[PDB]
């Protein structure tokens, strides 16, 4: 679960943590990280990499990068 | 027989008198002219 | 002509519904 | 225990995906 | 945390229309290697 | 070669199989029919019929059974709590038997017409083409449909030779199965009078059969044979299916809004009856009628019966439910037990407050308190939020009346509050929840499943009106234009 | 076209104006003037209550 | 009895099979958390 | 020849507008539905069923001007101008939101004639009628929404009323009364209108990038006639660049235009039978297993829990003003607030 | 800070395989025939 | 094609397929009881809607009793 | 972390690079119109 | 008091190779009626 | 690639089927009483 | 609810068997 609100409370979005398909989500990254960049090695650990909300913001990136791709190899 | 029957029998009439006979009217009367 | 009808069912009710808007304007509200 | 079927339902959907790009009828003028 | 109808409703909806649609598939398949 | 959505149509033009899969069909829900009956009759409980009643169970068929003199059964028990001596072979046991009995006959006429495909009848002696005469057929089946509903008005609904119908009162406290006397006024036209379901019956099937002699007797227009298809079985199936839905709409209508026909005590209560407050109203006027003859309250709100009661109560609303809230309304709020008696709060002053009934819109309704003028005097506060009329502040006491907690006044603001959450949805009830793990969400009624699927059924009908209409209107253009 | 046209187009939205600026548009929708939508006394939210007596009711509200 | 003249074959290329299979397991994808509850 | 013969070609004429037998049904009820749309927007007032201001006359611009729907005291009446509500009192039918089922019935009847028009004008042309089966999609949503859920719920009030903040109202006041985006087949509605969407836009791109230059003109729209025998773009360049890209491309053109006509009217089928289900409150507003869950372990949160929150909150805060029939009063201590939670 | 580069040993990469990257391009580059086009692309490859 | 007693019995009733009456025939009699169904149909639907009110006819569940 | 940023620093410099260097061995004439 | 998955494993072995079956002779029908 | 020769058809009679619908009904009414057990 | 398995399982095997005598493949002389 991460921490979105940055208040430590966190917030379940994985299907082994309770959540259904409809439920399920990548919680956004933490509000007290803002919109730093957030990559793993600028996290002290994995745990507070997760707990963070990490992973929103690197699938946001690729996938980001990755359509401007899709766009270009379509031209 | 209610005001709420004495609405509906002209109710019916106004239907007859004002949609279906003036419409029918006209086109009988136009396709027959055509 | 049938669209003469038809031409002025909107028109008869749409220049006096524009009247009555331009009226509405100068309402006090 | 509903995770697994989730999980199930998911990768038999991707595989789905996987075999009609892969396995499709191929195109041909005719 | 529904009961196995749940998870009956869930595999077996997903599986008895698949399998039709396979049957289906390899009928046709067998009479188009068939006839050829 | 055929798509898979077009293979039933190999016996568009072929009489016997035709026959065959309609016979199969027509065994198919046979079989369901026998089979939800067993199915129920294993899972009913007949052991509390007035807190427990079919609706509440979730029983769907039972209640069709009911309303037209199937209540005995062969375990020596009747829906409406009497002991039957001797049920008799019709009992919703013996009801379940015949309709898989019909199935498996069904299902080895259908073989056979499969089978013997090709019959002279079916064959045009003319062209020596396989032909349905339908302004016949029709003629012939409308006819048949007549007698059969003549029949069902003049010895079922009446009694003559039959068992009558389900008949309650206003408040669905005594009803039972018996003869309806037909009524040929105009008071045979409001759907609240099981009357009129007689002399409907009566009347439609003697038109129905001087109907299905015309049909018989005289031959189309041309210009009507030609305009309609006459000649083609698909505008009959998309005249069918028309006329289905057009049923299935008004049969939907019925059940939501209530009729003679839905009684309240085989399907539950309408949502229309809580919203008009339809048992509560009886149950104050019962009650008043009781103060003006000197009993005290006490004794006033113990001359109210349990079922009325339970009657006014909003988890017996059909609007309550939820689309995948599957299960009986047992298994939604408990097993209904005894009623607790209705429940009277009065602040420190000693006014009356009222808890205002929760709507049936609202999933969450705010617990608020009101007086005789309608000023909120106290309230339950949205959780964990600064008040200043809270219950605990206030002082709300309550005192109940009827029931089990008759006499009992409460003082603690933990059980004030309780019966103040159960006070917001209608009168209080003590429900067991062990028996069958029930979540505290409530289900729908039988009425409301009814209606959401004949509902969705009749829009998908409409559908295929539309489309089967355009099939037979548009054939010589289908698969391409030239 | 443009003869004709020239005296009843004119007229029609006049005709328009009118109905609004003499006040015959409230008079015919019920439509509230902006000085009458509270009456001193009933300085809430008027409301029909009962479909089968709305005439009555609607002329007791809008009698004021 | 006899032979039927109504007998049609009947053919479901790939490309319908993918989409059978597909609609299949998308609705139950869907419905899949709505059953659960 | 006979009335009807005579009449019929009479009506079935090649017109600058064709009229046929269905434009007896469709232009009387469409006209007068626009027209009574118009009337509602710019005269009659919603202050006595409502009470609200929805009028020109009263202040509002396009975007809040609406023909309200009839009062809660009305129920499902069809609110005849002769009927015992009005009793042939314009003013008094006006009052009540009575123009709200004139437009609605009447509106209703027009979409039937509509079809019935593209119906008839199908089977003049020779083609096979698969518009006013498209059609049944919009119809359908019509129906489910205007017509059924009302008459599922207690009166007419909680129909859609005709106007455009009406409309933004009822989709919130639908999402706080019901969890409708929770709804699988709304979610089905909107899976089909996105991929019609989606659909129309890449193959107006894939026609309008394959197309064979017919022309030597830069600007290509001259280089098509009606009266072609070839095709104006290239199948096999399409199929080719969307197999490759993409990964499964169109082969069959009868097959991708049938599919464009499939998609948006499946989505528009299944949204209405959602809607139906809707108008008897039987709803997916909650998961049974996360309501519990969070009952008993107050530190699990999910949005979906977040968006049950939300529509507790739009019910409560709106309750008051959208059914001032029920005179809710609802002290600020009971309603919600995050912070207080 | 300049790309992210924290510690030095990230210069490595960022230097290393663009370059060696040129090199393989190098021999495409000697390949061609450079010589001026005066064309709106160099169809020569 | 089986010949069956049933089958014999039956013959006549599938023996006219296309026989049609000339012109309109009974067309004005249908249509005139199509029209006394639609003002039925409209009649027992204005009672049910409530904005048809006969005497003796109470569209309510206290009519029961 | 620095082995892992090191990691995605190569792989990102890399796809960068062939992407950079394969848009620059003259891209345009690898169409169908080329002679 | 049944076990649960018990309803699975007996619905789903009782199907799964029923359909494989039918679904074999399906195909080995079309390939003779697809020759003949 | 290419067209292989090892592929071959492969036969159910309906003599097989009915056995195997028969063995596979008769295992499940076996052991149906040890998985509800 | 075994019980319904157990009949429905008695009956699939029932109907099995009569689809056996009554459609098997009929035998001929080859
Ligand atoms: C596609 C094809 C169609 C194309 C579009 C066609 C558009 C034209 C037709 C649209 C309008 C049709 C008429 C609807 C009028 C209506 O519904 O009128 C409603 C009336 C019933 O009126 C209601 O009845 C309810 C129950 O009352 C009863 O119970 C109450 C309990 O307190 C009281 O006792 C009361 O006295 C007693 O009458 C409440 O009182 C409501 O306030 C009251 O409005 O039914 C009736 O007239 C007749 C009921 C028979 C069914 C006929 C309509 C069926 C359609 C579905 C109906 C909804 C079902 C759920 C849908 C989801
Ligand atoms: C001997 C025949 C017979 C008898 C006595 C019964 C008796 C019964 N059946 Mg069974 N059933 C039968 C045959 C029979 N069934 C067959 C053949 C089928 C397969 C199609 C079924 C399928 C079936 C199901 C699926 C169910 C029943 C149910 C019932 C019970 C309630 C009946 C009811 O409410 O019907 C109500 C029927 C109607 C309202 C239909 C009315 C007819 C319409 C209005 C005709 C409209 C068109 C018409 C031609 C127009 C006429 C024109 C006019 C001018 C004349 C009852 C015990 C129910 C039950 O309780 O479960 C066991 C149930 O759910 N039956
Ligand atoms: C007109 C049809 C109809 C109606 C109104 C009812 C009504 C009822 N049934 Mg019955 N039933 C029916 C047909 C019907 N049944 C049939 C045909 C069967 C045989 C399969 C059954 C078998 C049956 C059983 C075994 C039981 C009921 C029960 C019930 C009750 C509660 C049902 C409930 O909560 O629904 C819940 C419904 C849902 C959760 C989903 C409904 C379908 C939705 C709309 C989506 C379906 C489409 C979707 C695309 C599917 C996705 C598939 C995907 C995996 C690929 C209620 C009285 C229960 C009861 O209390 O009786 C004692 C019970 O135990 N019914
Ligand atoms: C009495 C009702 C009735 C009857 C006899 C028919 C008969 C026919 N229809 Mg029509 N149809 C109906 C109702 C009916 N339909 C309705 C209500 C709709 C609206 C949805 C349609 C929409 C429709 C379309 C769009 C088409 C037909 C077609 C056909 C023909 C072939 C059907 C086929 O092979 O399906 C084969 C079906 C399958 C192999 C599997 C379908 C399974 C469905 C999707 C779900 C499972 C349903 C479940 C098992 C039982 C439903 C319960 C019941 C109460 C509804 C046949 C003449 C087709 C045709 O030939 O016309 C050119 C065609 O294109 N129909
Ligand atoms: C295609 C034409 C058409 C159609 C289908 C409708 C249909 C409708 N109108 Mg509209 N209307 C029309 C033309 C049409 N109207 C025209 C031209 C006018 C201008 C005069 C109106 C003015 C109008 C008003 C002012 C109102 C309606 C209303 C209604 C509804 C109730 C009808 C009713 O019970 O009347 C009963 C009468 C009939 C059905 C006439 C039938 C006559 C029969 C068939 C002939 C036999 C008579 C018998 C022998 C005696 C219904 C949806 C009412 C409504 O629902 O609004 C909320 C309403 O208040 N209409
Ligand atoms: C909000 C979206 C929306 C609108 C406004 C709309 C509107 C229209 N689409 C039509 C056609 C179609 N719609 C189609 C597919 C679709 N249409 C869709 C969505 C829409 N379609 C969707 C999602 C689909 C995909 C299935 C097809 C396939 C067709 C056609 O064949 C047809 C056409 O030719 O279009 C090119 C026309 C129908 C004319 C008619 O009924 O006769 C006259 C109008 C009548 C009878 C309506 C008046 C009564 C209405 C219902 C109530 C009154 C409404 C007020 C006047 C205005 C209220 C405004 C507020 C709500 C803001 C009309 C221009
Ligand atoms: C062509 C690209 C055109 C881009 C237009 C828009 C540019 C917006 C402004 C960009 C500024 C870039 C400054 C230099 C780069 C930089 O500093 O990185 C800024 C960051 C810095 O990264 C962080 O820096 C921090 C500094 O305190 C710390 O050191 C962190 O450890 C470190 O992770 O690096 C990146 O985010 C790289 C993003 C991935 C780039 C992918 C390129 C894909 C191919 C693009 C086209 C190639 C041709
Ligand atoms: C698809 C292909 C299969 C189709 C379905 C086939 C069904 C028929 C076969 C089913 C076998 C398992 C039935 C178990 C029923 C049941 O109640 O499970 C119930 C149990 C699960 O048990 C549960 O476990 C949970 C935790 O995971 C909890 O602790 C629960 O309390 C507990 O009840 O399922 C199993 O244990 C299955 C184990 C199977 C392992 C293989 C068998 C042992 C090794 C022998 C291998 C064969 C040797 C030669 C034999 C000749
Ligand atoms: C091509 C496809 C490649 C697919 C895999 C790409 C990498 C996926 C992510 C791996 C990851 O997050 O590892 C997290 C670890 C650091 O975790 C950290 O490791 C730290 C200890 S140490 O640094 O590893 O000694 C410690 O803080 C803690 O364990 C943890 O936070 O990063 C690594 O060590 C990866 C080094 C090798 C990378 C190979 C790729
Ligand atoms: C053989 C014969 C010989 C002679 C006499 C005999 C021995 C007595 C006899 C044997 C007879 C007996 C043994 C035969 C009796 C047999 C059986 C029990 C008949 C039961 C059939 C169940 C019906 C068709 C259900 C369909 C379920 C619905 C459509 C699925 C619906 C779902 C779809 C997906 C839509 C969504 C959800 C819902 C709506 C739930
Ligand atoms: C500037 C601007 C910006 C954007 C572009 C733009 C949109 C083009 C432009 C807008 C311009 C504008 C503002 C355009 C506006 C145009 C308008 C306001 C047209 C109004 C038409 C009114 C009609 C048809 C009413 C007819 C009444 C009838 C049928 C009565 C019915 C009756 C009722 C009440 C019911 C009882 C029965 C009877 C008695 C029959």
């Amino acid at each position: 679960p991460v921490d979105i609100d940055g208040i430590r409370e966190p917030v379940a979005g994985s299907l082994l943590y309770g959540n259904n398909i409809i439920s399920g989500a990548v919680i956004p990254s933490s509000a007290s990280i803002g919109i730093h960049f957030y990559p793993i090695w600028e996290a002290a650990s994995l745990d507070e990499w997760l707990y963070n909300g990490g992973p929103y913001q690197l699938i946001v990136d690729h996938f980001l990068l990755g359509v401007c791709g899709w766009i270009g190899r379509e031209w | 027989m209610t005001p709420s029957f004495s609405a509906f029998i002209n109710s019916l009439l106004a239907g007859l008198f004002i949609v279906i006979i003036p419409i029918g009217t006209a086109l009988l009367i136009v396709s027959q002219s055509d | 002509t049938f669209r003469w009808l038809a031409i002025h069912g909107l028109a008869v009710p749409t220049v006096f519904f524009l009247g009555a808007i331009t009226s509405m304007q100068f309402i006090q509200r | 225990m509903e995770t697994l079927v989730y999980t199930f339902l998911l990768i038999g959907t991707l595989g789905v995906l996987f075999f009609a790009v892969f396995f499709r009828d191929p195109p041909r003028i005719a | 945390n529904v009961s196995v109808a749940a998870y009956l409703a869930v595999l077996l909806g997903t599986f008895v229309p698949v399998v039709f649609l396979i049957t289906l598939f390899i009928q046709s398949e067998a009479r188009k290697a068939a006839e050829s | 070669g055929l798509p898979w959505y077009r293979v039933h149509t190999v016996v568009l033009n072929d009489p016997g199989r035709l026959i065959a899969v309609h016979l199969m069909h027509t065994a198919l829900v046979a079989g369901w029919a026998g089979s939800m009956a067993l199915y129920e009759l294993a899972v009913f409980d007949p052991s509390d019929p007035v807190l427990n009643p079919m609706w509440r169970q979730g029983m769907f068929v039972m209640p069709f059974m009911a309303r037209i003199g199937v209540t005995d059964s062969w375990g020596g028990w009747s829906i409406t709590g009497e002991s039957v001596a001797n049920p008799g072979f019709w009992s919703f046991e013996g009801v379940a038997l015949a309709h898989i009995g019909l199935s498996g006959l069904l299902f080895l006429a259908a073989v056979w017409h499969w089978v013997y495909w090709d019959l002279e009848l079916f064959r045009d002696p003319r062209t020596g083409n396989p032909a349905l005469d339908l302004p016949k057929i029709f003629g012939i089946h409308l006819l048949l449909s007549g007698v059969l509903c003549f029949g069902f008005g003049a010895f079922h609904v009446t009694g003559a030779w039959g068992p009558g119908i389900w008949v309650s009162d206003a408040y669905g406290i005594t009803g039972k199965v018996q003869p309806v006397a037909p009524a040929w006024g105009p008071e045979g036209f409001n759907p609240f009078n099981p009357s009129g379901v007689a002399s409907h019956h009566i009347a439609a099937g003697i038109l129905g059969f001087a109907a299905g002699i015309f049909h018989i007797a005289v031959r189309p227009p041309q210009r009507l044979y030609r305009a309609l298809r006459m000649g083609n079985i698909e505008t009959v199936l998309s005249s069918s299916i028309a006329a289905v839905f057009w049923s299935a709409f008004i049969t939907t209508g019925t059940m939501w809004y209530g009729s003679a026909t839905t009684p309240i005590e085989l399907f539950g209560p309408t949502r229309y009856q809580w919203d008009s407050g339809y048992f509560q109203q009886e149950i104050e006027r019962r009650v008043e009628n009781s103060l003006n003859e000197g009993l005290s309250l006490s004794e006033a709100w113990s001359r109210i019966p349990d079922k009325l009661a339970f009657y006014d109560y909003v988890g017996n609303n059909p609007a309550k439910g939820g689309l995948f809230r599957a299960g009986p309304m047992n298994k939604g709020d408990g097993i209904a037990e005894a009623w607790l008696g209705h429940p009277i709060f009065q602040d420190k002053e000693g006014r009356e407050l009222t808890v205002r009934r929760m709507p049936a819109f609202f999933e969450t309704f705010p617990v608020i308190l009101v007086d005789k003028d309608g000023i909120i005097r106290a309230d339950i506060p949205f959780r964990r939020a600064e008040s200043k009329y809270s219950i605990e502040q206030v002082g709300v006491t309550t005192s109940f009346y009827g029931g089990k907690l008759n006499g009992q006044v409460f003082t603690d603001a933990p059980t004030v509050k309780k019966y103040a959450r159960k006070a917001q949805l209608g009168e209080v009830m003590e429900f067991d929840r062990t028996t069958l793990e029930s979540d505290g969400v409530f289900r729908s009624s039988p009425r409301g499943w009814y209606t959401f699927g004949h509902a969705n059924f009749a829009l998908l009908f409409f559908l295929g009106h539309l489309w089967h209409g355009s099939r037979t209107l548009f054939r010589d253009v289908f698969s391409g234009i030239g | 076209y443009w003869i004709i046209h020239s005296i009843t187009i004119p007229a029609l939205f006049v005709a328009g104006w009118l109905f609004v600026s003499t006040g015959l548009a409230y008079d015919i929708f019920g439509t509230p003037r902006p000085n009458e939508y509270f009456t001193q006394e009933r300085q809430q939210v008027p409301l029909v209550n009962d479909r089968f007596s709305a005439k009555q009711e609607l002329e007791d509200l809008t009698k004021g | 009895s006899g032979p039927n003249p109504n007998k049609q074959p009947v053919e479901l290329n790939r490309t319908s099979l993918f989409w059978g299979l597909l609609l299949i397991f998308v609705l139950a994808v869907l419905f899949s958390s709505y059953f659960f509850n | 020849r006979g009335w009807f013969d005579l009449a019929d070609d009479w009506l079935k004429r090649d017109r600058f507008v064709f009229v046929g037998w269905s434009g007896l049904l469709l232009f009387p009820t469409s006209y007068l539905s626009i027209g009574g749309w118009f009337t509602g927007t710019t005269f009659v007032t919603s202050w006595y069923t409502h009470g609200l201001a929805s009028s020109y006359l009263e202040g509002c611009n396009f975007f809040t001007a609406a023909v309200s729907t009839p009062a809660n005291s009305m129920g499902h009446s069809l609110l005849l101008l002769w009927g015992p509500e009005a009793q042939g009192d314009f003013t008094r039918w006006c009052q009540i939101g009575g123009l709200w089922a004139f437009c609605a019935l009447h509106g209703s009847f027009g979409l039937i004639g509509f079809c019935l028009r593209q119906f008839e004008i199908a089977r003049l042309v020779g083609i096979r009628p698969y518009n006013a089966i498209a059609f049944s999609g919009p119809i359908a949503i019509f129906v489910s929404v205007f017509l059924m859920y009302p008459l599922g719920q207690a009166s007419w009030f909680f129909a859609p009323s005709l106007g455009v903040a009406a409309i933004f109202r009822f989709l919130l006041f639908i999402q706080g009364f019901h969890n409708f985006t929770l709804n699988p087949f709304h979610m089905m509605g909107v899976a089909g209108i996105l991929g019609a969407a989606l659909l129309c836009a890449i193959h107006g791109a894939t026609v309008q990038n394959t197309i064979f230059e017919d022309g030597d003109a830069a600007n290509t729209f001259r280089a098509f006639t009606p009266t072609q025998a070839e095709e104006t773009y290239s199948m096999v360049t399409a199929n080719r660049f969307w197999s490759q890209i993409f990964g499964v491309a169109f082969s069959n053109k009868r097959w991708l235009h049938f599919f464009m006509l499939f998609v948006p009217l499946a989505g528009l089928w299944t949204s209405a039978i959602g809607i139906v289900g809707l108008a008897l409150n039987l709803r997916a507003y909650d998961f049974v297993s996360q309501e519990l869950r969070a009952a008993e372990d107050p530190e699990f949160e999910t949005f979906y829990t977040k968006n049950i929150l939300l529509n507790e909150g739009i019910r409560s805060w709106m309750a008051a003003q959208d059914q001032p029939h029920e005179n809710f009063i609802f002290p600020e201590e009971v309603l919600p607030r995050g912070n207080a939670l | 800070e300049a790309l992210g580069v924290d510690d030095g040993r990230l210069l490595v990469p960022l230097v290393l395989i663009p370059v060696f990257v040129a090199l393989l391009y190098g021999n495409f580059a000697s390949t061609q025939d450079n010589e001026d086009f005066f064309d709106t692309y160099d169809q020569r490859r | 094609a089986l010949r069956t007693r049933l089958g014999e019995l039956l013959r006549p009733l599938n023996s006219e397929y296309g026989k049609v009456a000339p012109g309109w025939g009974t067309t004005p009699i249908m249509g005139f009881v199509m029209l006394l169904f639609a003002v039925f149909l409209l009649i027992i639907l204005q009672i049910y809607n409530s904005s048809l009110i006969i005497e003796n006819v109470d569209v309510d569940w206290a009519s029961l009793g | 972390m620095f082995t892992l940023k090191i990691v995605v620093y190569t792989t990102v410099t890399l796809f960068v690079s062939l992407f950079t260097f394969g848009f620059l061995s003259n891209d345009a004439s690898r169409n169908p119109n080329r002679k």
